[PDB]
């Protein structure tokens, strides 16, 4: 997961 | 009458496992499900049980501090009358020297390891044996059990199936990864029991925790807290910085077994490393193992702004997020909340849920437990103000996904969390959820002169009775004419901004010449952007505003009579707006009808900051009526500044  | 001699107790591992759907778990220890009869056979030395003379009483205990009041200890006679819903034992077969019994447990009994004992009294003299141990699990096949599932295919999927899929990637590129839950592998059940046995509630009050394991709501809640580390007893250590060299990469894992084993094998110490899907996967494993019907779900978010920056660089928003749902009644809540319950083991308590998926769809956020957290995962609220207008640069809650019952296909369950956009049901939910409103605009209320320092304001209005605690990011960048944002020239960030009911605030940011002077563009333009965040309900307010830094005004004074063709003198001046000095200053003045030649006057000495500068030009009007004098002012740091002056003649 990566910050949106 | 000789006293009965118990030779051995057969646990009927084979027939029991098969019947209880625990065959794989019946290694050499008996494992069964609650509220359902199970079997065992006593082999006697010498004479067999004679009901007329023998009295057999059973004793069961679970946990470090059993008691009957708390339901972790039970005593029950071997007899023919069978009271449904209780602990009982009755005879079902009696051969030469064998006595086959059937035992049943309440459907709401505490799950866990039990020690089974037998008291055999023949008239006066008596004896005691420890028959053995069994483990007692939740029972999705039992209609009286809170985790009852009425579809056999779904019990196979959500309880018995040891592999599945976990969805990742993005809404546009849904990627599946295979996963070995392995809930029935050697050692796994024991590890799950340990996990309960080390949870903070067991430390605080062992006897009470063991008793509360009758509830899948309680067990679920405890599992959701124990999957992440936090207090070093937890299972997994999260990490998202892309640096996993001293551990295992979150993307590398293909199952839960190795993680659970590693954790136990190191004395219940965190395993490195995990991410959301890995926390969810392990939880699913533990819950299935204990017999609570569970599935891993993935939600997608997307974006196209100040929002992005705010997130780049304690809840936040990812491309996707995973958690679990578990199946059970909710007798602790208003009627009608039985069903799928969301639990989020990804890092008020370290636990999160269970909350009814249904209460989330309805916006019923007071329903225990932790409704707002889950609601915020599938709902965002983004609005702009340009001067109010809904912004769609951010979209939360898309393509919610979980594996299909008994097929390698993906099921879309978005409908279970969210009514359709625009639907009237959706509007009722937002209404139940967040009880005109709140707004934000950039104010300046002043002239902004090239050269000066000045404040801009995030002006925030709260016209509701609700109190809001917000984060506010307010910042400025130079903005060229083609609209491209140059370097930043002022930032303010409040982690805690309080807005009382029906109040307002003007939040200042100082803009300084020193910071903007050199990062300016051909435009003299600075863009102010503000973002107001309210994290509970997940609401965002965006306010943007471009500002024009004006050049000083050129003062032009006419001196003399305006009569047709009389002489006149023009006084032209400018006050240096810079806090530094102007060099190579020159005015240029012209105007057909007033002067016939172009006057250019050089300024010998540097014009000091804040200081005025005057020159004069003789003019010769020639015709009656309006004539404009026009002026340019030039310098090393302040260029092409203009002014004009109307003059009327008589």
């Amino acid at each position: 997961a990566v910050p949106l | 009458a000789e006293e009965l001699v118990l030779e051995r107790c057969d646990l009927e591992l084979e027939t029991n496992g098969r019947d209880h759907h625990t065959a794989d778990l019946c290694r050499e220890k008996l494992v069964v499900r609650r509220g359902q009869p199970f079997w065992l056979t006593l082999h006697f030395e010498g004479r067999n049980y004679e009901a007329s003379v023998d009295s057999l009483t059973f004793s069961v205990v679970t946990g470090p501090a059993p008691s009957q009041e708390a339901g972790t200890k039970a005593r029950f006679p071997l007899r023919d009358a069978v009271e449904e819903g209780d602990w009982t034992a009755t005879v079902v077969d009696q051969q030469d020297c064998t006595l086959s019994l059937q035992l049943t447990t309440p459907a709401n009994a505490p799950i866990g390891l039990y020690r089974l004992s037998l008291e055999a009294s023949t008239g006066y003299q008596g004896s005691s044996f420890v028959l053995g141990h069994f483990i007692l699990l939740f029972n999705a096949w039992c209609p009286a059990d809170a985790v009852y599932l009425d579809s056999e295919e779904e019990r196979q999927e959500y309880v018995l199936t040891q592999q599945g899929f976990i969805y990742q990637g993005s809404a546009k590129f849904i990627k599946n990864i295979p996963w070995n839950f392995g809930q029935f592998e050697d050692g796994i059940l024991d590890i799950c029991l340990i996990l309960l046995d080390v949870n903070p509630k067991f430390l605080k009050n062992a006897g009470r925790d063991c008793s509360r394991r009758s509830s899948p709501v309680y067990v679920g809640r405890v599992v959701s807290g124990m999957v992440n580390c936090n207090d070093d007893q937890g299972v997994l250590l999260g990490r998202w910085d892309n640096n996993y060299g001293d551990g295992v990469s979150p993307m590398s894992w293909i199952g839960s077994v190795d993680i659970l084993r590693r954790w136990k094998n190191h004395g219940c110490q965190r395993v490195k490393y995990g991410q959301c899907w890995v926390f969810a996967a392990v939880a699913c494993t533990v819950l299935r193992c204990l017999g609570i019907p569970t599935r891993v779900v993935t939600n997608y978010n997307s974006a196209h702004n100040l929002l992005i920056e705010y997130f780049r660089n304690s809840e936040m928003i990812w491309n996707f997020h995973c958690w679990v749902e578990s199946w059970m009644t909710r007798p602790d809540l208003q009627p009608g909340y039985e069903g799928w319950q969301a639990l989020d083991p990804t890092p008020g308590t370290y636990c999160c849920g269970p909350v009814p998926v249904r209460a989330i769809k309805e916006g019923d956020l007071s329903t225990k437990y932790d409704a707002p957290f889950v609601f915020a995962e599938v709902n965002a609220d983004v609005v702009d103000w340009i001067q109010k207008s809904i912004n769609r640069s951010l979209i939360v809650g898309l393509k919610i996904s979980t594996k299909s019952v008994g097929r390698d296909e993906r099921e879309d369950i978005t409908h279970t969390y969210k009514y359709p956009e625009g639907s009237s049901e959706e509007r009722e939910a937002f209404t139940r959820a967040n009880h005109t409103g709140m707004a934000m605009r950039i104010r300046v209320g002043q002239s902004m002169n090239m050269g000066s320092d000045f404040d801009v304001f995030a002006h925030i209005t709260n016209n509701t009775a609700e109190e809001y605690v917000c984060r506010l990011l307010l910042c400025a960048r130079t903005v060229s004419y083609n609209g491209i944002l140059g370097p930043e020239c002022g930032t303010k960030y409040l982690l805690n901004l309080n807005l009382e009911p029906f109040s307002e605030k003007s939040v200042p940011l100082c803009i300084l010449y020193e910071k903007y002077r050199d990062c300016l563009t051909e435009s003299n333009l600075i863009k102010v952007r503000a973002l107001l965040v309210e994290p509970v309900i997940n609401s965002y307010l965006l306010a943007e505003r471009d500002l024009y830094l004006e050049n000083p005004e050129i003062k032009i004074r006419i001196l003399g009579e305006p009569k047709q063709k009389r002489k006149l003198v023009a006084e032209v001046s400018l006050q240096n707006p810079l806090p530094v000095a102007l060099e190579g200053c020159t005015f240029t003045v012209e105007g057909a009808g007033l002067t016939e030649e172009q006057k250019t006057v050089e300024i010998p000495d540097p014009v000091e900051a804040g200081e005025e500068v005057k020159v004069r030009m003789d003019l010769l009007p020639l015709h009656m009526g309006l004539h404009k004098l026009v002026v340019n002012f030039e310098s090393d740091k302040l260029k092409a500044v203009k002014g004009f002056r109307n003059v009327i003649i008589g």
